[PDB]
């Protein structure tokens, strides 16, 4: 449900 | 400022599907929604503009549609390079605000993944530290097991994994477990195994080295 | 074309302030607006402000008083500026223009700039070599260990190599440094014809390093 700095993605 | 709600949170399809992302509205905007794309890595790419208006480059796959609160972005065949996160943005009240997102996972067959071990290098060992690394390549679905021994002890807390996200070619995940010691305690031991779990695999896979041959 | 180019990712003090140029190509700077969007893992997508063709200024209610946003149309750059940063002003920025000059669809993007907010010092990575040791694949990578901040980047033989390429994403050390390793498989036949060299490059520390992987 967040976005990750580290894939541009989200997760969780 | 306008609420955007995107639904679902995760979407998940198999390639030749189709497949509708929803974006809800905390009141009407008219017509004045964008759609963007975001690969791994990557900046956003613009999709849709005004719930329906076509993109130069972007493929007809794409569409968009609604009025008002509900509006809903279409991919009516869906394949692989698809692999992204898909937001919604609206622009007829200021600030322009944008949705959470959905996440778009492909489906596919079982892939059983190929397990490499990497024993520490001597130019790291200098250091006073090693790292074995345990590689699980090219394998569905995402959920792996790695189980690391160092002469049959149970290695536990002192091993991390970082997983890829899906492969936009083959929709496939890549894995690599790092098992740390010191190199203390790497020099006194001498068998180093990882063990794999998938569901591709009928029974567990182990790959191992002696330290030095 | 048309592009839009930042500098460099970097590491901020708490309480410092925040500095990124965008170069553009392919247009004026006094024909469109130029608009600033981060994205954040607490906030998502959110967009920061806009300089218009005019010069004039544009920032979103939140940021009114530590934003600021100024320009060269000579030179081509937009210049972004916020103060104060905390924790939580750790994202990536982008600048980013529209269709038209007027309006706010988002056709063209910079590459983005991740920005850590941290008191930490920088320090660049390590890299040691996976060597390569079934069925005619076999697998080579580099282990990239012990730097901060964020990101680093990894290409194979200066971008000639690409296919088979996994980069895993970077994960937090208990040290408060990063990690990561990036493989590719080759043929094993290749192992004694080809070169096999992972380029490193950390930013933030300027250091640029090129590991040649062999067997051992």
């Amino acid at each position: 449900g967040q976005f990750d700095l580290s894939t541009r993605r989200l997760k969780g | 400022d306008i609420l955007l709600t995107q639904s679902p949170v995760i979407l998940s399809v198999s390639p030749g599907e189709r497949v509708s992302f929803s974006c809800r509205a905390s009141q009407s905007i008219g017509t004045n929604i964008h759609w963007y794309q975001q690969r791994t890595n990557g900046s956003p790419r613009l999709l849709i503009k005004y719930a329906s208006e076509s993109i130069s480059g972007i493929p007809s796959r794409f569409s968009g549609s609604g009025s008002g609160t509900d509006f809903t972005l279409s991919i009516n065949s869906v394949e692989s390079e698809d692999i992204a996160d898909y937001y919604c943005q609206q622009n007829n009240n200021w600030p322009t605000t944008f949705g959470a997102g959905t996440k778009l996972e492909l489906k596919r067959t079982v892939a059983a993944p190929s397990v490499f071990i990497f024993p520490p290098s001597d130019e790291q060992l200098k250091s006073g530290t090693a790292s074995v690394v345990c590689l699980l390549n090219n394998f569905y679905p995402r959920e792996a097991k790695v189980q690391w021994k160092v002469d049959n002890a149970l290695q536990s807390g002192n091993s991390q994994e970082s997983v890829t996200e899906q492969d936009s070619k083959d929709s496939t995940y890549s894995l690599s477990s790092t098992l740390t010691l010191s190199k203390a305690d790497y020099e006194k031991h001498k068998v180093y195994a990882c063990e794999v779990t998938h569901q591709g695999l009928s029974s567990p896979v182990t790959k191992s080295f002696n330290r030095g041959a | 074309q048309v592009q839009l180019k930042q500098s460099g990712p970097g590491l901020v003090q708490p309480s410092q302030s925040l500095s990124i140029t965008c170069t553009v190509s392919g247009f004026s700077l006094t024909n469109y607006g130029v608009h600033w969007v981060r994205q954040s893992p607490g906030k998502g997508l959110e967009w920061l402000g806009v300089i218009w063709s005019g010069g004039n200024t544009d920032y979103n209610t939140p940021f009114t008083s530590r934003l600021s946003i100024n320009k060269d149309n000579s030179k081509s750059q937009v210049f972004f500026k916020m103060n104060s940063l905390q924790s939580n002003d750790t994202a990536i920025y982008y600048c980013a223009r529209a269709l038209t000059y007027y309006d706010y669809e988002f056709a063209y993007w910079g590459q983005g700039t991740l920005v850590t907010v941290s008191a930490a010092s920088t320090k660049g990575p390590s890299v040691f070599p996976l060597a390569p040791s079934s069925g005619g694949t076999a697998a080579l990578g580099c282990l990239v260990k012990d730097y901060f901040p964020e990101p680093v980047t990894v290409s194979w033989n200066s971008g000639a190599l690409t296919s088979g390429v996994h980069t895993f994403p970077a994960v937090l050390q208990s040290s408060g440094l990063y990690s990561l390793s990036s493989v590719v498989t080759v043929p094993s036949s290749s192992l004694g014809t080809q070169t096999y060299i992972c380029n490193v490059n950390h930013k933030p520390s300027n250091t640029k390093v090129d590991k040649r992987v062999e067997p051992k």
